[PDB]
């Protein structure tokens, strides 16, 4: 092995020295023995005289002058493949769930090139996600990057949860969920929501593996983890040949460790104090969320916006990549429409008639059009009644009703809090339903028979028991 | 040993010390202490915790082998310390239990529990519409001057109902943190609560205003530490930080002084690493871990009301929720001055005690209306009848919100008053006497229904017998 | 008829005034997202100017 | 000990000492020159020996290799009663032209705050004779008071004021700080206190006045204060007076350490403002308190540049007061004078535990309607009055009657004005605002409120009017 000793402890940033051409390569960690386990260095520069400049991933404080530092001779290397499946991770791949070690049989750096140019798909594609309202009006990108916007109180974590359920299903792949410099508590409630829901099983098959740094963790574990969660999801594209689901949330954090980091190394600041990196910093962790000719890897990413500010440079950088958005909503929850996907900031670059085909994309239209125009009456139609327009608008805004009532689905995941069947609607019935529901096939039923219900068989169903 | 090198602007730096670890104390021939912030290949950064007067070149410095770390246990209950854990009241030592280290971890992901237990903020409109639980952390954020120290002063002062008791599960200590502080502040604190007699349960660590910067930055991570006594026992603590942008500004002096790299505000680029560090601490362990918490009730200045600041910003990232406090209110005459539409708590329903859940349920919705309605009073010639019994009924919820200082109210004595303001039977009385109203309904109950009080204490909740009967009493009281 | 049709314009000349109102808003507030980000970066600039001699 | 000069920079020098026994941080050091002794005191250590100081004078003609005398502390100025009637410079010379201070002792500027169990608490509330102070802002013995202000809103003639209402009055010596200020403004002081006879060039006086006015150098301004704050001190500590610490202007303070912060090389603060802002600011605040010795009452006139109260200083100087009396422009532009904005000016004392419930209430109520004024207002630039319920309306009007009932026409005004001052007691002020606020006075028109003393010169200028 190789070992060095440390010289110098500023903050989380450790500076290490080699005998001569000793050196680890930049990116590699350093291992050093504590009462609290293993303290990570990750190598940041070469400073000559045989020194290196080193990120702790850990704590600093208690570190000696001469502590003697061990070089793993590669990049933090993380477990891989099912073993990960319900466990929880830390940056570094420990297990942090005390369900004991990782026993899987591969470990992978967190460190690696994207898909070389001649390996990436030369056409976009739909992944469907077996929710109505995104697979109709706001279509994923498979292997791409889905920006989802919301909060507390708009159900973001069963969404999150029946994505993972619905992919599980309908593609058979599994899950990665990686939790960016968000607060401990939450992460403990995803995994308790998640033990509940059951795509976390510890008796059995589970179909998420999980990865966390938290708030309280150094700057360079927060900017680290992204990365660990992707090499996660990585190994069961490339090796596995599933789409996987890649979740982050928050990735405003990942560019906010960034800068922390940048600004430890001396860096000077970029705009509004940002890192000089930021653009290529995004570039490294969002490039390799790509389809290859074996599998895809998509992901769903929480952006905060800081001071709702659409124009400051990490959400800018950040919208750069994504293909698609998701706006979750209280106003839709407050309608009592889950999972309140709002129909209308909701948007998709797939959602173009050369991807999806011309029949969808009319469909897809005709839904926003009639939405759109019911929207812009509405205040006239408190204020009038709706009687009072023309036989057209009353028209169109029956129909907006029921469209925006069919949006509605009941989650397989939230059956355990409502007890209402789960439903899993594919785009095709989709399509199909949406179209016979603008063409006036449907128009006699009343509202609340759309409410709550699978495709338009579900529809004729219920329409069918609340006559009797 | 070592030798000092250079001294200034508070930062000594000591050839030696080969042997020192990070962050560790040391002790200079003139009995100064300092902590070893900085390692260098050749030479220590150390800050000092007194005045540079003390320490010149040449002077040989001692090494003391600890890690910055704090006396704990219940013996520190009613005394004052500074931030290293000495006794500042004049009393006599310290009795503690142990001794634990400023910085350590906070309960990872797995021994947490969800919040569940409410901490009796004895303040109506925190209690009634956004409640804080025990092992939350819940920002207090307001101008200068809003009533922030008293809204974390009567949290603490309500706390005497139940520390008097023997059940250690309800029983809530207390711990408040003077950061930046004036000492006459912190005497006049001392004085407030020895005279509510709600010392024998308060712990205060005071880094005042001329103490060196390092001693306002450990402030907060010792005073946590002694807290976390409580919370890994298997006590509930509080801990209130008064406040944290007055430590962020001593860690920018440390920063600074010891040219570490600036950041926005010339901050620290890590400085919310310094936050999060502190307030991951407060938690809610599960059963097997104990079944503690600790929580926290940062305080946070906002110069001009500008929330967008950095430290704000990183604070209001960090918590669990925020008491908003604005200036506007305060000078109306609303009083603890909450500006409702701002403040939210995310764990929120949760905590709640069930009984005033019930009733404030429709509170929210209808304080909400009254202020979306709001600009409508200047226009009453013509009101719809909608806004105007709207204007009527969230002008009276409103002032029935003010409440007096130092004047806590038991969830008991909450139930009644906001049962009455959102059921109406208020529209009657004029508005300027709701507050001649509560005084008397409650001294009313006390006297005529004291058995629904009695129920609602004990059982914390309305069945439907008991809010009838309590319908029927509010309704008796108001006939007169 | 006249106090009908003066109450009528005056209802449609606050909605015309509300509606300018919001656009004003939308430009002062990208006005002022623009000079937020300036006044960091120019103060954070200062800042480094003064660490870097 | 002796040293030698190495280098000079601007306000900033180098000293060098063989004999290897430096002089402790901010000890004085002396160079003879033929403007009299240049005084320095040591900021660093910069190692081998050398030891960087800040210059209390100008450094023009100094050379290198010139020798420097070690004082064996820190600046050391005259205390006790001997300084009564007497101006000092920072480095405690008088500067009167009256001869030597022949005090029994001197002492150094620098000194511990008092600890924490020598702190004494006090409710007493002193009685200024303004009526919006008096009544919204009641100011506290032993305790800090604020005066903010921008320029020319009136902090100078509203510390005179002060001045002459209190100073006359309180039986304890008071001691005067110029930190940094316009020396025609200090002159005009130092005249006027003459001609009162709070100094007397024969027999007794009971002012000290300590002047560091702002063309010194940065070190002088900034230690100025701390020279004041030590006589106020020997009064308190080893006399056991109660005492009277004027301060003007705090701004200057922090501006001073601003700028030796900056010339040092210390890496700059937000807004350029040094880093050790507020533990200056504390180390020059603390030491003023109410110790079980005796009380320093202090007034601190506080500049407030651009008008920003949020700016870095006076954000931080608020923490320390206990009463703030913020003086506003806008109030002044209506002609409104004194102008203190009735709002955002606060007392720690405004408590009904400490001034009554029925003061309390006044003041409460006053602030509600002006409250209610400044929120109507926002309408009324575009409705006028008449869209307003008859409450709005009425409530406007009190507004009004009472936002103008608070100005009062200083004597120090006699220069700005014709009008005779007058002095209103706190207990008349209450009554007054209480009789306006129940409206037996709705039937007065506005002006009769207008730059009067106490409700009975309402009721005169009404019937003068009319
Ligand atoms: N509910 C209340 N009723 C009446 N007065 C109150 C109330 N709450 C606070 N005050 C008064 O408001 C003033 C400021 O209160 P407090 O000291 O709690 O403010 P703060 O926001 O902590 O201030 P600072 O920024 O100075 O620390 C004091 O006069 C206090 O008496
Ligand atoms: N009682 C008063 N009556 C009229 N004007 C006053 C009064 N007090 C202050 N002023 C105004 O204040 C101005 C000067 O204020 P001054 O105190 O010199 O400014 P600064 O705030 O810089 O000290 C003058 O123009 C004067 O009109
Ligand atoms: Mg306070």
């Amino acid at each position: 092995p190789i070992t060095g000793k440390v010289t110098a402890v500023i903050g989380a940033i450790v500076d290490v020295h080699f005998e001569q051409s000793e050196l680890p390569a930049i990116l590699n960690a350093l291992e050093i023995k504590t009462p609290q386990g293993k303290l990570v260095l990750e190598v940041a520069q070469h400073l000559g005289e045989n020194t290196v400049r080193t990120i702790a991933m850990d704590g600093t404080e208690g570190l000696v002058r001469g502590e003697k530092v061990l070089d793993t001779g590669g990049p933090i290397s993380v477990p891989v493949g099912r073993e990960t499946l319900g466990r929880i991770i830390n940056v570094i791949g420990e297990p942090i769930d005390e369900r004991g070690p990782i026993k899987s049989k591969l470990r992978k750096p967190i460190h690696a090139d994207p898909p070389s140019f001649a390996e990436q798909s030369t056409s976009a594609e739909i992944l469907e996600t077996g929710i109505k309202v995104v697979d109709l009006l706001a279509p994923y990108a498979r292997g791409g990057k889905i920006g989802l916007f919301g909060g507390a109180g708009v159900g973001k974590t069963v969404f999150i949860q029946e994505l993972i359920n619905n992919i599980a299903k309908a593609h058979g792949g599994f899950s990665v969920f990686t939790g960016v410099g968000e607060r401990t508590r939450e992460g403990n409630d995803l995994y308790r929501e998640m033990k509940e829901t059951g795509v976390i099983n510890l008796e059995g098959e589970s179909k998420v593996a999980l990865v966390f740094g938290q708030m309280n963790e150094p700057p360079g574990a927060r900017a680290r983890v992204a990365l660990t969660g992707l090499t996660i999801a990585e190994y069961f594209r490339d090796e596995e040949g599933q789409d996987v689901l890649l979740f982050i949330d928050n990735i405003f954090r990942f560019t906010q460790a960034g800068s922390e980091v940048s600004a430890l190394l001396g860096r000077i600041p970029s705009a509004v104090g940002y890192q000089p990196t930021l653009a290529t910093d995004m570039g490294l962790l969002q490039e390799r969320i790509t389809t290859t000719k074996k599998g895809s890897v998509t992901s769903v990413q929480a952006v905060y916006v800081p001071a709702d500010d659409l124009t400051d440079p990490a959400p800018a950088t950040t919208f750069a990549h994504l293909d698609a958005t998701t706006v979750l909503s209280r106003g839709i929850s407050e309608l009592g429409i889950y999972p309140a996907v709002d129909p209308l900031d909701s948007k998709s670059r797939l959602l173009d008639a050369a991807v999806v085909g011309q029949e969808h994309y009319d469909v897809a239209s005709k839904v926003q059009e009639t939405l759109q125009t019911y929207k812009s009456l509405q205040d006239i139609i408190a204020i009038l009644g709706m009687d009072e327009l023309s036989e057209q608008d009353k028209l169109t805004v029956e129909r907006a009703r029921k469209i925006q009532r069919f949006l509605s689905q009941p989650f397989a995941v939230a059956e355990v809090f409502t007890g209402i069947p789960g439903k899993l609607v594919r785009l095709k019935d989709t399509v199909a339903s949406f179209k016979a529901v603008l063409e006036g096939k449907y128009d006699n039923i009343p509202e609340h028979a759309f409410y709550m219900v699978g495709g338009i068989e579900d529809v004729v169903a219920k329409a069918e028991k609340l006559a009797a | 040993t070592g030798r000092v090198l250079a001294v200034g602007d508070g930062i000594a730096r000591v050839f030696g010390l080969n042997n020192i670890q990070a962050e560790e104390l040391v002790e200079f021939s003139s009995g100064v202490k300092g902590m070893a912030l900085n390692l260098e290949p050749g030479q220590v950064g150390i800050v000092l915790f007194g005045s540079d007067r003390l320490v010149k070149e040449g002077e040989l410095v001692k090494r003391t082998g600890n890690i910055v770390d704090v006396p704990v246990g219940p013996g520190l209950l009613g005394r004052v310390v500074d931030a290293l854990g000495n006794p500042i009241d004049g009393k006599g030592p310290i009795d503690a239990a142990g001794r634990s280290r400023a910085q350590v971890k906070a309960p990872g992901i797995l021994p947490r529990r969800s919040v569940h237990e409410p901490v009796q903020t004895g303040l109506k409109a925190v209690d009634a519409l956004v409640p804080i639980g025990r092992g939350q952390r819940e920002l207090i954020i307001g101008d200068r001057q809003t009533g922030k120290t008293a809204v974390a002063l009567d949290t603490i002062l309500n706390q005497k109902r139940w520390n008097n008791g023997s059940d250690e599960s309800k029983k809530l200590y207390c711990v408040y943190v003077a950061v930046g502080q004036k000492r006459s502040t912190v005497a006049q604190l001392v004085q407030t609560l020895e005279q509510h007699d709600a010392m024998k349960y308060s712990i205060i660590v005071a880094a005042t205003a001329s103490e060196a910067a390092p001693l306002q930055y450990l402030a907060p991570f010792t005073a946590a530490s002694i807290g976390e006594w409580f919370r890994d026992n298997g006590k509930h603590a509080l801990i209130v930080y008064d406040d944290l942008s007055k430590q962020a500004v001593a860690y920018r002096q440390l920063s600074l002084l010891l040219r570490r790299p600036p950041g926005r505000e010339a901050y620290p680029g890590d400085v919310f690493y310094l936050h999060s560090r502190l307030l991951e601490r407060a938690a809610k362990l599960s059963e097997k871990e104990g079944s503690g918490s600790l929580t926290a009730l940062p305080v946070i200045e906002t110069q001009g009301g500008d929330v967008s600041a950095y430290i704000p910003t990183n604070v209001i990232s960090i918590t669990d929720g925020q008491i908003f406090l604005e200036a506007e209110l305060f000078y109306k005459g609303i009083r603890p001055a909450i500006n409702v539409g701002l403040s939210v708590s995310r764990v929120g329903s949760a905590a709640q005690v069930k009984a005033l859940k019930q009733v404030a349920g429709s509170l929210k919705l209808f304080l909400a209306q009254y202020r979306e309605v709001a600009a409508f009073a200047q226009f009453g010639s013509d009101l719809d009848a909608s806004t105007k019994q709207t204007l009527v009924r969230g002008e009276r919820l409103t002032q029935l919100l003010k409440q007096n200082q130092y004047s806590p109210l038991a969830t008991e004595e909450q139930v009644p008053l906001i049962y009455a303001g959102v059921n109406g039977h208020l529209d009657g009385i004029e508005l300027s006497r709701i507050g001649e109203f509560e005084s008397s309904f409650l001294s009313y109950l006390k006297s005529n229904h004291n058995e629904l009080l009695t129920e609602i204490r004990e059982k914390g909740e309305l069945s439907k017998e008991l809010l009838a009967s309590l319908k029927s009493a509010t309704e008796s009281f108001v006939a007169t | 008829q006249g106090y009908a049709a003066e109450i009528s314009a005056r209802r449609n000349a606050m909605d015309n005034a509300s509606k300018n109102a919001g656009d004003m808003i939308n430009r002062y507030s990208i006005l002022y997202n623009r000079t937020r980000q300036a006044v960091i970066t120019n103060e954070l600039v200062d800042i480094i100017t003064g660490a870097s001699s």
